[PDB]
C-alpha cells in the first residue's frame, strides 16, 4: 500500500534527478564547445 | 478535529495523500465500503461519526442523521471520485484544518457564529 | 463476382484483421489483469485470476470460493 | 461474438486451493471449469494516481474492445463468406483460445512496450483502434462492392 | 504516516541536491575549458 507508493515516489525522484544530471552534463559539453570556439576566435585575433 | 487523532492513528496503523474532510451520513456506511472500491482500494483509512446529534444541513436548519467524517484520499486522481462520493453523501460537509487544535478552534468559531 | 471475391478475399483480410483484434483483446485482458492487481492489491503487477467462458454453475462455484474478496 | 468474461483476482487473492494453484491443480478441475491463466507482469507499475488514471481509462479500453468485437462479429459474419477464419486462424497473440486465455504473453513488445504500462496501455489502445479502423475500411469496401452488386442485372430479363 | 514521510523532505532533499550535480558539471566544464585555454596559449 503506502510502501509501494514510497518506492514509486523515490524511483520517480531518482530518475528525474539522473535525467537532470545528464542534461546538465550535455549543457556543460555545449558550454565548453562554445568556450573553445570563442578561445579559437580570440587566438585568431591575436 | 476528532479524526485528527483517530483517522491519523488509523492511517499510521494502515501505512502523499489527499484530505477527504467533509461528511458522510449514518446511512453512508455502505457507500463508503461497498462503493468507491476502485478509488479507496482498501488502503485508505477513515474516521466517521454515527450522527450522535442531528446536524443541520448547510442550507437548512431542519437537520438529519448527517454524520460528519474525515478520510484520506489516494491521490488527486482518486480524490476526484472521492469528492463525487462525498457530494453523493450530502451531509453537513466542510473542510477543516489538519491540526487538531486548529480544527477545534474553527469548529468553535463556526458554532459561535451559528 | 468482384463483390463475392471481396467478401471472400478482401473479407479474408478482414477476418485476418479480426484475428489481430482478438490478439489486441488478449493484450487488453493481460493489461486488465495488472489493473485489477493494482486495484485490489499492491502496485506491482501480480495476478492470480483466470480468464475463460465457463457455465453458470462453474462461475457460481468460483464466486463461492472467492467470496473472501466479493464485490 | 462473446464479450469479456475474465475473472478479477490479484495474486494475493487466488480463489484456488493454493496461491499458485490457480494455473493448475485447482478445484475447478472437479467442476470442469475451463479457467486458466499464466503470469506475465510488466517491467514496472505506476503510482497510486497513475493506477487510478489507468482504472479510469480501463472503461474506455473496454468500450473500444467491445466495439472491435462487435465489428468483427458483424462485418465478417454478415458477408456469409468471411467467417472462415477459425479460432486457430484467428489465434489471439499467436495462440488459440485454448492457449491464448491460458497465458498473458500478449504483453510482449508488440502492442505494449514491455515497460511501465501507464502509457503503454494507451499505445496498445491506439494500435487496436488502428486495427479496428482497418477493419472498418474493409467493411466499407465490402459495402461499396455490394453497391456494385445488385447491378443493372437486377432489372427485368428483357421484353419488359 | 509512512506515505507522508515518503512524500516528505526525503525526496525534496535529493531534488535540491541535484544542484550539487549541476555545480559539479559546471566545475568540470570550467576545468576542461581552462585546460584547453592553457594548451592553446602554450
Amino acid at each position: 500500500m503506502v510502501r509501494f507508493i514510497r518506492q514509486e515516489a523515490e524511483e520517480k525522484a531518482n530518475e528525474i534527478s539522473v535525467s537532470a544530471e545528464e542534461e546538465f552534463n550535455i549543457e556543460k559539453l555545449q558550454l565548453v564547445e562554445a568556450e573553445k570556439k570563442k578561445i579559437r576566435q580570440e587566438y585568431e585575433r591575436k | 478535529g476528532e479524526f485528527f487523532s483517530s483517522a491519523l492513528t488509523s492511517a499510521a496503523a494502515q501505512q502523499k495523500l489527499g484530505f477527504i474532510a467533509g461528511l458522510v451520513p449514518r446511512e453512508k456506511s455502505m457507500s463508503f465500503e461497498r462503493m468507491l472500491f476502485r478509488a479507496t482500494r482498501g488502503n485508505v483509512f477513515l474516521r466517521q461519526a454515527v450522527v450522535d446529534e442531528p446536524v443541520v444541513d448547510p442550507v437548512s436548519g431542519e437537520k438529519m442523521e448527517k454524520n460528519v467524517f474525515v478520510v484520506f484520499y489516494s491521490g488527486e486522481r482518486a480524490k476526484n471520485k472521492i469528492l463525487k462520493i462525498c457530494d453523493a453523501f450530502g451531509a453537513n460537509r466542510y473542510p477543516f484544518n489538519e491540526e487538531f487544535d486548529k480544527q477545534a478552534q474553527a469548529i468553535s468559531e463556526v458554532s459561535g457564529r451559528l | 463476382h468482384d463483390q463475392e471475391s471481396l467478401r471472400s478475399s478482401l473479407l479474408q483480410w478482414c477476418y485476418t484483421s479480426y484475428g489481430e483484434v482478438f490478439s489486441s483483446w488478449m493484450h487488453f485482458c493481460a493489461v486488465r489483469v495488472f489493473a485489477e492487481s493494482i486495484l485490489r492489491y499492491g502496485l506491482p503487477p501480480s495476478f492470480l485470476a483466470c480468464v475463460l467462458a465457463p457455465s453458470v454453475k462453474g462461475e457460481k462455484k468460483v464466486r463461492s470460493i472467492l467470496e473472501e474478496l466479493c464485490g | 461474438a462473446s464479450r469479456y468474461w475474465v475473472v478479477s483476482l490479484p495474486v494475493q487473492n487466488s480463489a484456488a486451493s493454493v496461491w499458485n494453484r490457480l494455473q493448475e491443480q485447482i478445484s475447478k478441475h472437479s467442476f470442469d471449469t475451463p479457467l486458466y491463466r499464466f503470469n506475465i507482469p510488466n517491467l514496472r507499475v505506476g503510482t497510486l494516481d497513475s493506477l487510478l488514471a489507468l482504472s479510469d481509462d480501463l472503461v474506455k479500453s473496454n468500450s473500444f474492445v467491445e466495439s472491435v468485437s462487435h465489428k468483427i462479429r458483424r462485418q465478417i459474419e454478415e458477408l456469409e463468406r468471411v467467417s472462415g477464419i477459425e479460432s486457430s486462424s484467428l489465434s489471439v497473440d499467436g495462440v488459440p483460445v485454448d492457449t491464448y486465455l491460458t497465458r498473458f504473453v500478449w504483453d510482449e513488445a508488440k502492442y505494449p512496450t514491455m515497460s511501465p504500462l501507464r502509457e503503454i496501455v494507451d499505445g496498445i489502445h491506439t494500435l487496436v483502434a488502428k486495427i479496428e479502423d482497418d477493419l472498418k475500411v474493409r467493411v466499407a469496401e465490402y459495402n461499396n462492392v455490394r453497391s456494385q452488386l445488385n447491378a443493372i442485372n437486377r432489372k427485368q430479363s428483357g421484353s419488359l | 504516516l509512512a506515505a507522508e514521510q515518503e512524500a516528505q523532505h526525503i525526496v525534496a532533499a535529493a531534488r535540491n541536491a541535484k544542484m550539487a550535480r549541476l555545480r559539479q558539471a559546471k566545475e568540470e566544464a570550467e576545468r576542461e575549458i581552462a585546460e584547453h585555454r592553457a594548451q592553446v596559449e602554450r
